[PDB]
């Protein structure tokens, strides 16, 4: 035992990309012009973090989210565009999910939001323990894998611009203050779905 | 008190047995009545496994206490593993049976002992929870070694499972 | 390096701000009666329950009361209340329901007060029973008698107060827990020409252990998009 | 009672968008080319904040204003424009309201003003208690709903540019040091006008 | 001046972050059994070795055991284990191997436990030898006898535990060290009609001095590109 | 404006072979994102040797 770099905090608190969000600005032309996508915060999208968390039954940790936004000009000769401003809103568990770009959910009455300006250092937010139970449940035998975690929504708040722009937002989640309980053996078969089914 | 489940028989082709708690005790007299009459509850378990094997019998049994034994509700009799109905070597969760020893466990080697005991503390994400729709603990008995015996007598070794609740708490009478 | 949270406005941000009008002569406060520190002050105030929601008795004054003396009455629940203040329409419009509509999660005990408004000469008995969570509401007097219940006497006593304890596996449950029903016990007896159409009123309030977390938006009055 | 997240400060001190201001630069071409709009600071424009404040009769709080400016090129191929500078001026109660872009009210002789540069972090100002009475009056029965609060004006101070630009300013108001008196029951009917009329 | 590390997101960065939900009522923790501080807790837990990897005995239950009584047996190693937990397939799938797969370097002693499952009346002797690192595994009983070895008796004793010491020039070696082999000593003797096909089980675990550094990614289950 | 990803590969880790392979997910490889116009990125790599000191000469196998 003993020695550093082998602790639970060292094992779990590592930054990794967990989601990619595609947003547009205006001028659909021939595309759907998706202004937002919305992503439910979960650890099932990354195999490494999923395998690390499945090693235990109950866990408690805080989530630190880092957003990196990279914009691209679809047409090289559309003209210089004004600097883009992106709105990243955290949706707490139990809150309504946005369905339209200009709906009431984007008013940030109770949903935390951060505005990111292109060229600025990447946005960073910290989400504390938002679970309903005393610890997150990776396994539930009965009638809890969906341990809330809220969701993230990113949209462009710029005005109507004739030019076409596409931006990609990389979401990095770094767990903090990780505590684990009830050790479990590692997964030995490839994952199929969000459950424990095997083939 | 001590509640004894139905006796299972060990064969030479048995792939193992599994039980769920407090699912196995839902109809076990007073404890089952209390867990049915209350919306919330909390209680520990004491697991005793008895193998009625003679000195001429060969094999080993692996008793594992798995918290939240999710499988990819029979009740008293539980169920059996499948050779190829959870898979025995996959432990019902796609995990090699060698790593199943991470859980609290006891080894019943017929050449050393014929009984084993286990202490199961209350494990859950809540201080108190319903005793009916949630399975707090699971008991899995696996044939670590194939059953063999002298060519004299007997074909089936009876196996007795006794579970006694402890630290019982009940709230929300209905 | 540009990272989220740097040079960006955050809704839940908290730093110091430049003063638009420095050295401004702010009017000193005065001891205005009714100072409130916490929103839980409003939840502990008794609020009349709209109880009898019917098509005639909706958005009116007759809904707040239930007539307590029919001709031959029945052995059925005259009124039934569900322990879902943020979900039951009979309790969503109350002060407790309005407070809970702003918070996803809630915890603590609840208090229900019932008082009937009739003549002093009216005599009778009523049965008030509390159904534990997960149990169906009683459909008869015997079923109510099988569980936790109290006997309410029509007479010198005119008000009955019951407290529903906090019974939940989790510390807080979502605002998205048992039943309270009343039954006739023997009869309602009145003297010569005494009105046989007296009425009852229900009140709901929160206890001292009430607490909420994770403030959200309200459903009532929403047009902004 | 007790427990956090239920206090008056927690209930009221939440950021939300309360106003949107449209400004132009030059070259009207075919539009009115509104260089300023001016907005009277009030809580009647947002239903959530209005409902929260109507719960009590008298209240005292300080207002923190955050301005987010997003510019847009009306024509994609007009050419690169110089970085825009916006002037945001706070008008104290009783002060004259600007009527022209180059009038005397924009000289900031006594009106606080802040200059915002495009690409910079969003501007933030704090307005203390500017009421005339000892507390704001949400109800007045006699011969006070217009509790001053001043007003905000935003204009573009850039020189004559042939290119056409349109900018939108989002105003977020976060109350601070909120104290309330004389609790009132919640509103049960949709609002019609700035009064208490119901239908 | 713009230099690397300024205004840029770093994977191994550590500063304070703005709170998305300030003054949130976080649920207090409870004493959940099985709290673990360090990943080395899992490495010290005994894990059954898949030992006999064969084409019939693969991804099944028969691989975990080796039959210990043939008809005439042989003077050859019945089973051989390599001291490469992160490289040997017989030890890569164990808990120690899975833990080591996440770390480039490792150090510390190892513990191997062998127990056989047969009848109490079975009597015999077995030879367990440890080959020093850099030495070929013995191919005969005499070669095993020439090195470090122990005599395991089949009888009242049913389990044998051996500890492999930490022998390496460097403080930590890569997870990319000797051999452990067992030999028959005299014979396996059983009484009348006693089964002559008893089985043995192997277990591997880490010692208290085990330590790893330079955490890496795992090989099992990788599809992201 | 261009964004560049600079990733440090620890010894013994796989070397990237494709732009969108698994090695760029930074599961255990430290990485820093640089934005054009920002001050130059700066990282510090401690002693990552296996022996007690770096060996500029080695006479043997």
């Amino acid at each position: 035992r003993t020695r550093s770099e082998s602790t639970v905090e060292s094992f779990f608190a590592r930054g990794a990309c967990v989601a990619i969000i595609e947003v547009d600005n205006d001028a659909p032309t021939k595309r759907a012009s998706k202004l937002f996508s919305v992503w439910k915060i979960t650890y099932k999208d990354t195999v490494q973090l999923r395998r690390k968390l499945e090693f235990f039954t109950y866990s408690r940790f805080d989530m630190e989210f880092t957003f990196v936004v990279t914009s691209n000009y679809t047409d090289a000769n559309n003209g210089h565009a004004l600097n883009q401003v992106y709105q990243i809103m955290y949706i707490p568990p139990g809150a309504p999910i946005p369905g339209k770009w200009n709906d009431y959910t984007w008013q940030t009455s109770s949903n935390p939001s951060v505005f990111y300006t292109y060229g600025a250092p990447p946005a960073r937010i910290s989400v504390p323990y938002v679970g309903i139970a005393n610890a997150y449940s990776h396994f539930y035998d009965g009638f809890a894998s969906l341990n809330d975690f809220g969701s993230l929504a990113v949209r462009v708040v710029n005005d109507h611009n004739p030019t076409k722009l596409t931006s990609k937002i990389r979401v990095y989640m770094k767990p903090k203050h990780v505590r684990v309980w009830c050790p479990r053996p590692p997964r030995a078969v490839p994952y199929y779905g969000p459950g424990v089914d095997y083939k | 008190r001590f509640y004894t489940l139905d006796t299972v028989t060990w064969r030479k082709e048995s792939r193992g047995w599994w039980w769920k708690l407090p699912d196995a005790l839902k109809d076990m007299g007073l404890f089952g009545q209390n867990m049915f009459y209350h919306y919330l509850g909390r209680a520990g378990y004491t697991v005793h496994v008895q193998c009625n094997a003679s000195k001429f019998h060969q094999g080993a049994l692996g008793v594992f206490a798995v918290p939240e034994m999710c499988l990819a509700n029979p009740g008293e009799k539980g169920g059996e593993f499948k050779g190829s109905c959870p898979v025995d070597y996959l432990f019902g969760s796609g995990v090699l049976a060698g790593n199943a020893f991470v859980y609290p466990h006891q080894i019943i080697n017929l050449r050393t002992n014929n009984c084993a005991t286990l202490v199961l503390p209350y494990v859950n994400s809540l201080s108190i929870d319903s005793m009916t729709k949630h399975n707090n603990w699971g008991i899995a008995i696996l044939p670590l070694a194939p059953l063999d015996f002298a060519t004299e007598s007997s074909t089936e070794i009876p196996i007795t499972l006794t579970i006694a609740p402890m630290c019982c708490e009940f709230n929300g009478l209905r | 390096l540009n990272t989220p949270g740097s040079n960006q406005y955050l809704t839940a941000d908290n730093y110091q701000s430049p003063c638009a009008i420095p050295e401004f002569d702010v009017t000193p406060p005065i001891d205005i009666p009714g100072e409130v520190r916490n929103m839980m002050e409003l939840a502990e105030i008794d609020t009349m329950i709209p109880l009898n929601l019917t098509n005639q008795r909706k958005n009116t004054m007759d809904m707040y009361r239930v007539e307590l003396n029919d001709a031959a009455h029945s052995d059925t629940p005259i009124l039934c209340l569900s322990l879902s203040p943020a979900s039951d329409p009979r309790l969503a419009h109350t002060m407790l329901g309005e407070i809970l509509n702003y918070y996803t999660h809630w915890a603590g005990s609840l208090k229900f007060t019932f008082l009937f408004c009739g003549s002093m000469m009216a005599t009778g008995k009523l049965l008030v029973s509390y159904a534990p969570p997960g149990a169906e509401a009683p459909k008869s007097r015997k079923e109510a008698m099988l569980g936790t219940h109290v006997i309410w006497d029509i007479g010198l006593q005119s008000s009955c107060t019951m407290v529903v304890p906090w019974i939940s596996n989790t510390t807080y449950r979502q605002t998205i827990g048992g039943y309270i029903s009343m039954f006739y016990q023997t009869r309602v007896v009145v003297p010569l020409s005494t009105p046989r159409k007296m009425d009852i009123l229900g009140f709901v309030s929160a206890c001292n252990d009430f607490s909420v977390r994770l403030l959200r938006d309200t459903t009532h009055i929403s047009q902004e998009a």
